[PDB]
């Protein structure tokens, strides 16, 4: 699959990660009783009823993994460095796979990350993912290459599109980028001035950064799909069986309840065994940075929940049946209240 | 067409014989097979609508 | 006259899915498909105790 052509930059921007500023304690662990994390039965669906189902759950109070993008460095209205996180050197194992809180913080007063005393609104903000069957490092030591065909799951457009891609990423060999001097950290980024028009949002921001320290080989398939814009709290996951990953989301189906379906099948048939984040960085100007809310990663397992079903079919109330013998009680019971 | 008859069912795969009517919508319409709490299949969102 | 009146007996539990399966996860997969076994051998030890 043609994606485009090759970026054509000498240099790639550079990147300051500094991780001190972004090690906050904002804990929002799954709340099973409230449903969180939960993607619903896939074949069927059930009515008012309260049964206990096998499949894939974080477990009750799992605080996963938080991650925050910030906006870059400034100087006035002309942006600088970019500004992140050691994201793409924590390579995580995927497992069974993971479920994604959202824009959870969303429309509350948060920090801008690059400056502490700095307050803004919390926007939401999508999660940036690299997925593959292999991992090592990079020409200078650095750790987060993935050889051979990775899946990229790339939000672009300002937050309109989610643009997925399976491809052999090729290390570019100029300033700052991976295969060349100087290197730290590989990150996306778009830039509001001229990339969040009111009309026409560039849907090749963020791609264009990516292609800045990687070129895009053998790519098998390039595929997008659309996100209208809210601020609402939504969840996004992705697990891997014989016919694929399956990317699922509450939003196409559940936009205010949670429940997460499955949206998207790719063709993506080697084992995902590990995972990154990809720092993203926003180059805002120093005068209209943003508060972006982080997002939280939790790990799925075959856990026996506790599902209970309203009229209408969502879940809404469940318990982890191994979280502790009070919730082994309920299970064993089929109920919440015994 | 079929509304009240005791009629065999292939929907999709899912089989079995009983009696369909029309009624009031339960469960997640994307789902399009509702089950009850013994793992029946007690309800159907059709492709007529 | 001496006389015996048995008035109790033992009260026991059983963690059946450990009885059963010893905490392997294969055969947990497999007892699962026995519907909710475990659920009633501790319901009904529960009531006789």
């Amino acid at each position: 699959v043609d994606v485009g052509p090759d970026s054509v930059k000498s240099a790639c921007i550079e990147v300051d990660i500094q991780q001190t500023f972004f090690d906050k304690t904002w804990p929002r662990p799954i709340d099973v009783s409230k449903a969180d994390g939960i993607i619903y039965p896939q074949g069927r669906t059930y009515s008012n009823i309260t049964i206990t189902y096998q499949g894939l759950f974080p477990y009750q109070g799992d605080h996963g993994d938080m991650y925050v993008y910030s906006a870059g460095h400034a100087t006035g209205t002309t942006p600088q460095k970019l500004f992140v996180a050691n994201y793409s050197q924590d390579v995580k194992q995927f497992a069974n796979g993971f479920v994604v809180r959202i824009g959870a913080a969303a429309n509350s007063t948060g920090t801008v990350i690059i400056s502490p005393s700095t307050s803004a609104t919390i926007r939401k903000i999508y999660p940036a993912f690299m997925l593959g069957s292999s991992v090592g490092n990079f020409s200078d030591g650095k750790m987060g290459r993935f050889f051979n065909h990775t899946l990229v799951l790339l939000p672009d457009g300002c937050g309109t599109l989610l643009r997925a891609f399976y491809c052999i990423l090729e290390p570019r060999s100029g300033n700052h980028c991976p295969a060349g001097n100087s290197y730290t950290s590989f990150a996306t980024y778009h830039t509001p001035a001229t990339d969040c028009s009111d009309g026409n949002y560039n849907r090749n921001a963020s791609l264009n950064s990516f292609k800045e320290y990687f070129n895009l080989r053998n790519c098998t398939f390039m595929y997008t799909y659309n996100i209208t814009e809210d601020e609402i709290l939504e969840w996004f996951g992705i697990t891997q069986t014989a016919q694929g990953v399956h990317l699922f989301s509450s939003r196409y189906v559940d936009l205010y309840g949670g429940n997460m379906f499955q949206f998207a099948t790719l063709p993506v048939y080697d084992t995902i065994k590990y995972y990154s984040i990809i720092p993203h960085s926003i180059r805002s100007i120093q005068s209209d940075r943003k508060a972006w809310a982080a997002f939280y990663v939790y790990k799925l397992q075959p856990l026996t929940f506790l599902l209970d079903f309203s009229v209408d079919g969502y879940i809404r109330r469940a318990i982890d049946c191994g979280f502790n013998d009070l919730s082994q009680l309920h299970c064993s019971y089929e109920s919440f209240d015994v | 067409s079929q509304l009240g008859n005791c009629v065999e069912y292939s929907l999709y795969g899912v089989s079995g014989r009983g009696v369909f009517q029309n009624c009031t919508a339960v469960g997640v319409r994307q789902q399009r097979f509702v089950y009850d709490a013994y793992q029946n299949l007690v309800g159907y969102y059709s492709d007529d609508g | 006259t001496q006389e015996y009146i048995q008035t109790t007996i033992q009260k026991v539990t059983v963690d059946c899915k450990q009885y059963v399966c010893n905490g392997f996860q294969k055969c947990e997969q497999l007892l699962r498909e026995y519907g909710q076994f475990c659920s009633k051998i501790n319901q009904a030890l529960h009531g006789a105790n």
